RNA sequence: CGAUGUUGGAUCAGGACACCCAAAUGGUGCAACCGCUAUUAAAGGUUCGUUUGUUCAACGAUUAAAGUCCUACGUGAUCUGAG
RNA sequence: GCCUAACGAGCCUGGUGAUAGCUGGUUGUCCGAGAAAGAAUUUUAGUUCAACCUUAAAAAUACCCCAAAAACCCUAAAUUCCAAUGUAUUUUUAAGAGAUAGUCUAAAAAGGUACAGCUUUUUAGAAACGGAUACAACCUUGACUAGAGAGUAAAAUCUUAAUACUACCAUAGUAGGCCUAAAAGCAGCCAUCAAUUGAGAAAGCGUUAAAGCUCAACAAAUUCACCAACAUAAUCCCAAAAACUAAU
RNA sequence: GAUUACCCCUUCUACCUUUUGCAUAAUGGUUUAACCAGAAAAAAUCUAACAAAGAGAACUUUAGCUAGAUACCCCGAAACCAG
């Protein structure tokens, strides 16, 4: 009898769908965790300063190992028993 | 990020000292969420969800967490039996609460 | 309506979590929304919205 | 899609209906 | 540049005065 | 009705199951002394075609 | 469920989260000698160190 | 657009009420009669002719009244083809 | 018009496998990665480049990126550039095809009716086998196989449907001056004093003008009294129903 | 999916083509058997021979030359010309 003009969810004219008792404690749950999120980043244990080049032997040793591993890419030996290996296709017992 | 002098009670924090490390979970998707937070969470090492991960509490690991801190859950950790030797690395285990037991199950 | 937004008992209101960018809520709302507050829509002003 | 301005009260995206819903004003009791 | 703090410091245009140029139709000694 | 459906469909038996024929039969007596809660006497209407 | 109680107790959110019901092996050999150590319990072990 | 056949009539009508008539009622610059206006009600009814292909409109006669509109501006695997 | 049942120009064979940017079709299993449009074009029904991407290879730096730094009248969200740090990505070389007909949601604008499921650009998102009863675009979600195990995320009936205001009581100068045919508190102008404990040269109605009614002031007496009311469509209404046994 | 049990129960908007998007009331198929649609080696990558030289003449050569392997469909017009 009462019809939703066009697609019930987009345009000028949508869906009266209120929001429910639950969809509000949702968003309250999440806004008490962010809550909590955004005090633990306030107070940093080193300042700006004191963390300058803290680590980079480790950042250098960890750069060098990736250029080690995609250095090695080479095609892998080749050896006489692959080769040789394909004569037993026909043993037999005599 | 001016915490009250009341947060310090709240949440359990040390007003003087700064806790050391963190433990980051994620909880949200990084779908339907701009393409820059989809790299921060990339890059943080928060791939799979509710898989916890420790970083450093230094300014620039939180440059990053700041960005993303709808999308992740961080707690301080706590240390009952301080930091593991060499000799117990194998009986680790990370409670619920945030607190890294050292020796679990013995015996 | 100064003492209505001094009093109120609501720990979260729509300055605080805009502003923040809290549960990545600046992506639903526009960049004018910082500044009116969430009492201005369009043209409309509702004057009840602390 | 219409203008940022409107005659009819635009209807706001359900997300942010929530975040109307959550940032309400509660008289003191 | 509008952010940084030394924005402006180049603002000359009102020290001197507009100084209406006096124009081939304009001209007229508007006292 | 709220119990009345239950005890029919047989949800009370922990053997239920909806394959199975259990169901128990539920004798209902007093009916035209039923109490309508609020203005529903005169609102609510029963429509057929 | 209950998720909530548990994590305030400290136990894990999950019963099946490093409780003692999951580190503990399950089976035993009759006469006493223990049995080989699970698949998972290895891997859990190998990311915890 | 590897086809949703297109005006008007003929036949049959289904429905809405923002009602033309029929029933009940308030107001009036309502004495009565004849009117104007508003509320409530959709079970039934809403004519026959001259000109135009006409819907529309004009005119003659009458009726309690000759309602407005939707229905692929209903209805061509039922008809008509004047346009 | 007609020339053997199709004539805006016959039929048959050959040229003929005419040629089509246009339509239709394109045959076993499994696995890896995976693109929505910038520029010219008798060009927008197509092609050829650039970007992006695939396969192979070489090399060293790529993203995030603090301080400093980028215009002169006023000017928001914010970009460019860059060390640390977090993390493994990026560039170059050699081969390549597809795509180049886009839809909605949020945001900044323009045309329109501050109309369209409308149209033209820029930034961002999506195209669940779950949720919004149905549902390309909204929300939850790192898409393997097997199990008759477990914890959780989005999320299921939305508010008000509001307005009673009732006693008692009226007498002086004086038709105040002016005005007008007549202006007696009551067309207008002007003034607005004054008897009585108490009552305005008048707040409203009324009269041609008067008269008359009522409201302010006496006394009497004392619940509270700002504001909040808004019609209807055409096949047959539309889960059924429920105000309290304990809910982060 | 199951189930002691065929249904009864629960859960699922046919398939290709074409599109921003098709259960769509957009296209095609009654069903069966037989028949019917990817083709080329200039530059390149992989493997091998011999190497400042290679190739069973004629050519290419500042690590190159010779050989192998890896590649680019089917049906359809109205017409045009000659006899
Ligand atoms: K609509
Ligand atoms: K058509
Ligand atoms: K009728
Ligand atoms: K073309
Ligand atoms: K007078
Ligand atoms: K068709
Ligand atoms: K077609
Ligand atoms: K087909
Ligand atoms: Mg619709
Ligand atoms: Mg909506
Ligand atoms: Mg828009
Ligand atoms: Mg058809
Ligand atoms: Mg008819
Ligand atoms: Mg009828
Ligand atoms: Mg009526
Ligand atoms: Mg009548
Ligand atoms: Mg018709
Ligand atoms: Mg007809
Ligand atoms: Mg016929
Ligand atoms: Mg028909
Ligand atoms: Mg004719
Ligand atoms: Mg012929
Ligand atoms: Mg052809
Ligand atoms: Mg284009
Ligand atoms: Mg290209
Ligand atoms: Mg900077
Ligand atoms: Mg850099
Ligand atoms: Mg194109
Ligand atoms: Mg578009
Ligand atoms: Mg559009
Ligand atoms: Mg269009
Ligand atoms: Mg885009
Ligand atoms: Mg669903
Ligand atoms: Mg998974
Ligand atoms: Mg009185
Ligand atoms: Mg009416
Ligand atoms: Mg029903
Ligand atoms: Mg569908
Ligand atoms: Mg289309
Ligand atoms: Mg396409
Ligand atoms: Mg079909
Ligand atoms: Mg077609
Ligand atoms: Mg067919
Ligand atoms: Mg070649
Ligand atoms: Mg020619
Ligand atoms: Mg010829």
């Amino acid at each position: 009898r009462n019809r939703i003009p066009g697609r019930q969810w987009i345009g000028k004219h949508r869906r009266p769908r209120p929001v429910s008792a639950q969809a509000k404690q949702n968003m309250i749950r999440r806004l008490e965790t962010e809550a909590e999120n955004q005090y633990w980043l306030s107070r940093p244990f080193l300042t700006a300063e004191q963390e300058r080049g803290h680590a980079a032997v480790r950042r250098a040793a960890a750069f060098q190992a990736l250029k080690a591993a995609q250095a090695a890419r080479f095609p892998a030996h080749r050896r006489l028993e692959e080769q040789l290996g394909h004569l037993l296709v026909t043993r037999k017992w005599s | 990020f001016q915490p009250s002098p009341e947060d310090h009670e709240k949440y359990g924090g040390d007003p003087q000292y700064p806790h050391k490390l963190h433990i980051v979970t994620r909880i949200k998707s990084t779908k339907r969420r701009p393409y820059w937070e989809k790299d921060i969470i990339k890059m943080l090492g928060l791939e799979k969800a509710h898989t916890p991960q420790v970083h450093k509490n230094i300014p620039s690991v939180n440059a990053k967490l700041k960005v993303v801190k709808h999308l992740i859950r961080i707690k301080p950790l706590k240390l009952p039996q301080g930091l593991p030797t060499e000799e117990d690395m194998a009986n680790t285990c990370l409670k619920s609460n945030g607190e890294l037991v050292v020796r679990w199950l013995l015996n | 309506q100064e003492e209505r937004e001094r009093n109120n008992q609501n720990p979260w209101t729509f300055e605080r979590i805009a502003t923040a960018n809290m549960l990545g809520i600046r992506k639903v709302l526009s960049p004018y929304d910082l500044t009116h507050k969430g009492r201005y829509w369009g043209k409309f002003y509702t004057p009840e919205r602390v | 899609g219409s203008k940022a301005v409107t005659r009819h009260r635009r209807v706001m995206h359900f997300e942010r209906q929530k975040l109307m819903a959550v940032t309400e004003y509660i008289p003191p009791k | 540049y509008r952010s940084k703090p030394t924005h402006g410091i180049g603002r000359y245009k009102h020290l001197v005065k507009a100084q209406e140029p006096k124009k081939k139709k304009g001209k007229v000694e508007v006292r | 009705a709220a119990m009345a459906s239950v005890k029919l469909q047989g949800l009370h038996k922990p053997v239920y199951h909806q394959l199975s024929d259990c169901g128990d039969h539920v004798v209902i007596m007093n009916t035209r002394h039923i109490a309508f809660s609020g203005n529903k006497w005169e609102q609510k209407v029963y429509s057929s075609h | 469920a209950g998720s909530q109680w548990r994590l305030q107790q400290g136990f894990a959110a999950n019963p099946s989260g490093y409780g003692p019901l999951t580190e503990l092996p399950d089976w035993s050999y009759a006469d006493g000698r223990p049995a080989p150590p699970m698949k998972g319990q290895l891997r859990r072990k190998a990311q915890r160190e």
